[PDB]
């Protein structure tokens, strides 16, 4: 038999199965083959149109196809131009979601198929959805890449544009998941995913430059990518890779996210991990399970809550479905791999399960369902008892992505075609030739780090080169670099808001966001003019901490680990620095000397760095070519001289030096009169900027910092640490400490916390927005280059924090006033900050130590299964300063380790005001944890009183001190916390007294 | 554009006039006229034109068509260096001999010939000593070398290259023929000093200083070394004079 | 050892047998080591 036969029995199975149900208004697939649904998901026809470009490639290598690949390409290209005319119908949608991300913005995903309309609501599907976009986009530029035609005209080009631009934020909003249903309670909540993220990062990899129009196109047809985007992404895939969502420990979902489709891990041993733990545990004798727990379509619900009620899952556990198209899949990935013995033994065991229609042909059902016979039965003994096929596996209905999925593996599988055909942009690649790939790996190897980075030294004045020169310090002044231009970041913010813009839809184009240093660290050339940037590190800041020279040094040694480890670009990156001459002021002058010293040996920290002339560098660089621009004390306190009058605070301010009183008297008259009066010196904001760098520049920090708050002024670079401090697991909440607290779960917008902090601070205080703000971005920089300092914390309080470092410091002052915090330089803040964050030792009061161990709210390891564990074994449960933790519920909605029963243990707990009391009730449950554990012949009778608890062991430790040291009874507890917990006679010793005198009773 | 249109003007009067007699093969051009000569100083002067014309082009190429012209002008200046380097690479002997002791019968001959590179007259019969010619030679390779064209590939070209810094170095007590082969004033001709010479070999020998010849992608020894007393001998001769 | 060894090695073999007797004048590598053919 010659090929001939078996590509018409290919044929003939396509035009019956697949082709059949084709509809020629639109060209899209319906979700029902039966009954006249009008309901069409995106999914299933790109899948089904995928697949006949396969067959059609498959077909292609005989001279006398007689035209069958010729349908078989234009019912794919029809297909489409019918997706992408219904996505371009809805254009109001996409600038909206352009510039605020919510689900009432969201592009819809489900339309009727007859005309291509919305046919239901949002607010019963959702319509929030990110996977099919970047599948779509993927599965276009592959086909575009193969030799297909599928664009006309410019217009498309912009939408292409708009599009990537509108799916670059995808790392931040949480999406409805693949299933639809998102988080495993289905209530109503939108969780992040691990397999959207990763396609979209596999999407921006992929269509970054790239010719659109295929053969021919010279400036027209390239897609413009930002390199932060896809760092920002690759950094959330890798911290959320082990585990798929925070309700999901593990999904079926995670294959089509980490195999064919999208092929983006690229790190072996977490692959290999990852797929041992999906199939020990979501293996089953008929296929795989979506997920553990998962009431999908079984035969205990009722087609009348579309949420679950709370404990039904639990009831809903050990009757979930089958399906066996992941059987394929895991075909797919074994013949890719070359493992045929994976091939026969998945072929094996798919060989009986599959079924037949009245001519043979081959069926595969959706989903697998036991009767309710059955419904106890197989709880005791799993997979016993024999399950019952489907409505879609004997006639009249079928699941096309089903039998797509079936044919592309029998293509695969019968050797018809080559894996390079299938895949011809070399999305997956051999171990042995990962050495000289773009924007995956470097040219030296996977397991190497040894890039090479090259500086730029540029003046700024005359005075200070020739200064820099009587030391031997060499620098050019910006006069002599007349070929070449240095222009500040906002250029090419502009430029790139210039781009992207066209007037029969309507718009705005790139939204005004600032660059990265690894954007910055091209070159670029405009209108044939090259262009240079330096760093936002540089230019000048109004805040307090640019000026200090510690902080710069390690801001640009932090940068310079930046971009050595996240650069994989052909051609060594290129880095500028300039010198201002108000930098030395004097005394400061060394520090810098000693960088700069350096820098001209060759290594900082244990980076080789290159200095060279500009103008040798940018000879014989690459440079990158934008073509678009051408085609388009203080004496005066607030009561005293609160009701002076207008006229006496006016002469106050003109006669007075100070520059405390000067702020003070500028914010009562901002208070009372307002921000539009006239004063001596023009305007009362223009005197508070005036004033405000006046401070800035005589470096008062008590000053600066008053002047900042009267700004209203933030930090551009909040929401990446509160994202990363979410995507961590951590906790953080805003606010002061003895006041109301806001807590954030969810990533919001910038003006919502904006004008939250704001509110708090108008409520209480003045200064303490700026102190915040140096607070969170040092514990943003000590977190991300020491992640292992916050072991073992989950909620960060910044009022907690600054109450125990501020307390910290009274105690270092002894004798000595407390000096004040507000008068503090970035240098000795951070260096307090850092020693109070150490882990501490011994010397220091037990006291003190265990209040800043309960201020920062730490927590020891394993905490989290001891308390579910004492809480199996404890069948009351457990009361903790009035609070209570029914066993029944806790037990029937959630598991090991699920992250409710954290936050709810942890909102248990929270109500003990002294931390010392907490950290004292933590290491009593760590105590009765382990001495449970040990022996299980002893069981507790009712529920244990803490509080009853902790008193009769104060009640010991107080006797003892009354035999030993003739002490008589004193109020208060403070000497059992000033006692070690080990030692001759420490606090375990009592608490394990305690517990030895409650089980006994 | 004009631009466009007055740069292929200016090449084609470029190709018209001098490229026409560029000489293939050896790249020496002819000396002018019917002589069948090839002067040193004509032939360093005389690709001037052609590279300011080659560097208009590289910076406004953006186009393969440009491109391709730059690619050709440099390729043409790189040859013409070579075939320079070649004649008098061919003879260390009399450098080394010119090394020690000053005389004019162990100079450089100062008129090559064509194809094969060969001498056309002996010692007595042509003033065969200029040092203004392999002053200026060296200055226009230290220019091009740093514009950003490989000349030197191998590294006994470094060291004949520092043999010739010490060849030019004694030029400020040693007289010479002159810029016009005629020797003083009149006939006769008797070698006299003159200060167009030592003006010329000064910015030679500073030029040199520190530049190296294989570019961004050096080693170790890859730079000529030259000291600093000579030119301010070279400068206080030529404020006298 | 790393990589750098073994190429200083090759290096070294590469100057003291092949390189060691290249005519400048031409780049051509002669048929005898010895004798001056």
């Amino acid at each position: 038999e010659t090929l001939w036969d078996k590509l018409d029995h290919y044929y003939r199975i396509v035009k019956s199965t697949l082709l059949l149900y084709q509809s020629p208004t639109t060209g899209l697939f319906p979700t029902k083959t039966c009954g006249g649904d009008q309901k069409a998901k995106i999914q299933d026809s790109l899948y089904c149109a995928a697949g006949a470009w396969a067959l059609a490639l498959a077909y292609r290598r005989i001279d006398d196809d007689k035209g069958r690949t010729h349908e078989l390409e234009h019912s794919a290209i029809k297909c489409m131009r019918g997706i992408l005319y219904c996505y371009m119908r809805q254009a109001d949608k996409v600038q909206q979601f352009k510039q605020d991300p919510r689900p009432t913005t969201c592009l819809h995903s489900v339309f009727n198929v007859h005309t291509g309309d919305e046919l239901l609501s949002y607010e019963e599907y959702g319509h929030l959805q990110i996977n099919a976009v970047s599948l779509y986009l993927l599965y276009l530029v592959e086909m575009i890449s193969s030799g297909l035609q599928i664009i006309y005209n410019t217009d498309e080009v912009s939408f292409i544009q708009n599009l990537v631009f509108c799916v670059e934020r995808v790392y931040r909003v949480p999406d409805f998941g693949v299933w639809e249903r998102g988080s495993k309670y289905n209530n109503g909540s939108t969780e992040l995913h691990s397999s959207s993220v990763g396609l979209a990062k596999a999407a921006l990899e992929a269509i970054n430059g790239f010719n659109l129009f295929g053969n021919q196109g010279c400036s027209w047809s390239v897609i413009f990518v930002d390199l932060d985007a896809h760092n920002r992404n690759r950094q959330t895939l890798c911290s959320l890779l082990p585990r798929e969502s925070r309700s999901h420990n593990t999904d079926a979902a995670l294959l089509p996210c980490i195999s064919y489709p999208a092929f983006a891990l690229d790190d072996e041993v977490l692959f290999s991990q990852t797929l041992d733990k999906v199939v020990r545990k979501l293996k089953g004798k008929y296929g795989f399970k979506r997920f553990l727990r998962d009431g999908y379509r079984t035969s205990l619900e009722d087609p009348n809550r579309c949420y679950y009620k709370p404990a039904e899952i639990k009831l809903f556990d050990g009757i979930e479905c089958e399906f066996p198209i992941f059987f394929l899949y895991m075909m797919i990935d074994g013949v890719f791999r070359g493992n045929p013995k994976q091939v026969q033994e998945y072929q094996d065991l798919l060989t009986p399960v599959l079924h037949h229609t009245t001519e043979g042909y081959p069926v595969v059902p959706k989903y697998y369902y036991v009767p309710a016979d059955f419904v106890e039965y197989e709880k005791n003994n799993p997979g016993s008892q024999k399950r019952f096929p489907s409505n879609c596996g004997r006639d009249g209905k079928l699941f096309l992505w089903g039998q797509a999925l079936y044919i592309i593996a029998k293509l695969l599988a019968d050797e018809l075609i080559s894996p390079k055909d299938i895949d011809p942009v070399q999305r997956y690649v051999p171990l042995k030739d990962q050495r000289n790939v773009s924007m995956r790996f470097s040219n030296q190897g996977p397991l190497e780090n040894d890039l090479v980075v090259h500086v730029a030294l540029i003046a700024e004045s005359q005075r200070l080169q020739v200064f820099l020169n009587t030391y031997g310090i060499q620098t050019q002044t910006p006069q002599q670099v007349e070929p070449i231009q240095i222009w500040p970041q906002q250029e090419l913010v502009k430029a790139y808001l210039q781009l992207g813009i066209n007037e029969k839809l309507g718009l705005s184009g790139r939204p005004d966001r600032p660059i990265g240093c690894l954007g910055t660290s091209k070159i670029y050339r405009i209108l044939g003019k090259t262009v240079v940037c330096y760093p936002i590190i540089f230019d000048l800041s109004d805040f307090y901490m640019s000026q200090d020279v510690f902080l710069l040094i390690d801001d640009i040694k932090n940068a310079l680990q930046f971009i050595k480890q996240y650069w994989k670009m052909h051609g060594r990156p290129l880095f500028l620095v300039l010198i201002r001459e108000d930098n030395i002021r004097g005394s400061r002058f060394n520090p810098i000397l000693d960088m700069l010293a350096a820098l001209k040996k060759g290594i900082i920290g244990g980076v080789k760095v290159h200095v060279d002339r500009l103008q040798t560098l940018i000879s014989g660089a690459v440079v990158e070519q934008l073509d678009f621009l051408r085609i388009s004390q203080p004496d005066v306190n607030i009561s005293e001289w609160k009701d002076k009058p207008t006229h006496e605070i006016l002469q106050k301010l003109n006669d007075c030096s100070c520059l405390a009183s000067q702020a003070i008297l500028l914010g009562i008259l901002l208070k009372r009169e307002g921000p539009n009066f006239i004063t001596k010196e023009g305007t009362v904001s223009d005197h508070i900027e005036r004033v405000y760098r006046r401070a800035g520049s005589q470096k008062l920090w008590l000053a600066v910092r008053y002047g900042a708050a009267f700004t209203q002024k933030f930090s551009s670079s909040i929401a990446p640490h509160i994202t990363t401090f979410l995507v961590h697991g951590k906790q953080v909440t805003l606010g002061a400490f003895g006041h109301e607290e806001e807590v954030i779960s969810n990533p919001l917008s910038p003006r919502v916390i904006q004008n939250i902090i704001y509110y708090k601070c108008n409520t209480h205080d003045e200064r303490e927005a700026v102190i915040q703000q140096e607070l969170v971005i040092h514990i943003g920089w000590i977190i991300s280059n020491n992640p292992e300092l916050f072991s073992g914390m989950l909620k960060i309080r910044i009022g907690w924090i600054i109450h125990a470092m501020e307390y910290e410091l009274q105690i270092r002052g002894g004798d000595k006033p407390a000096l004040d915090l507000y008068q503090l330089s970035p240098s000795e803040v951070k260096q307090l900050l850092l020693d109070i964050l150490q882990p501490q030792q011994n010397g220091r009061c037990w006291l003190n130590r265990r209040q800043i161990d309960g201020s920062l709210n730490r927590t020891p390891t394993g905490f989290y299964d001891r308390v579910w564990q004492i809480l199996e074994r404890t069948p009351n449960g457990i009361i903790v300063a009035g609070k209570h933790l029914p066993q029944q519920p806790t037990l029937s909605d959630m598991t090991m380790y699920e992250m409710n029963f954290s936050l709810l243990v942890e909102d248990t707990l929270g109500n003990i005001d002294q931390p010392q009391y907490r950290q004292i009730v933590v290491e009593l449950l760590m105590v009765v944890s382990i001495v449970l554990e040990r022996n299980p012949e002893l069981e507790f009778q009712d529920k244990v009183d803490l509080d009853r608890l902790v008193k009769e062991a104060f009640n010991e430790f107080q006797k003892d001190q009354s035999r030993l040291k003739e002490i008589e009874k004193q109020d208060d507890m403070t000497s059992f916390y000033n006692t070690p917990p080990l030692g001759k006679r420490g606090t375990c010793s009592y608490l394990t007294k305690a517990v030895m005198n409650l089980l006994l009773e | 554009s004009n631009s466009g249109v007055r740069l292929d003007g200016y090449a084609r009067l470029v190709q018209q006039t001098i490229l026409c007699h560029q000489n293939p093969v050896t790249g020496l051009l002819p000396a002018s006229y019917d002589q069948k000569d090839a002067w040193v100083r004509d032939n360093v002067y005389s690709i001037l034109a052609v590279w300011g014309l080659g560097l208009a082009y590289r910076k406004n190429a953006d186009r393969d068509e440009d491109k391709a012209k730059a690619y050709e002008l440099e390729q043409s200046v790189v040859k013409l260096m070579r075939g320079l380097l070649h004649c008098m690479i061919r003879q260390v002997d009399k450098v080394e001999s010119f090394k020690y002791s000053q005389s004019t019968k162990d100079s450089l001959h100062a008129k090559y010939n064509t194809k094969t590179c060969a001498t056309v007259v002996g010692d007595d019969q042509w003033g065969h000593l200029q040092l203004d010619a392999t002053s200026v030679y060296l200055l226009f390779l230290a220019q091009m070398t740093a514009s950003g064209l490989h000349i030197i590939h191998s590294l006994d070209e470094v060291n004949f290259i520092q043999n010739l810094v010490f060849y030019i170095e004694a030029a400020y007590k040693t007289a010479d023929f002159g810029i016009w082969e005629r020797g003083d004033k009149t006939n006769q001709g008797i070698s006299e000093l003159n200060a167009s010479s030592v003006g010329m070999a000064k910015a030679a020998l500073e030029a040199l200083d520190e530049l190296d010849l294989f570019g961004v992608k050096g080693g170790p020894q890859s730079v000529i070394h030259v000291l600093a007393d000579e030119v301010q001998h070279c400068q206080s001769i030529l404020n006298s004079l």
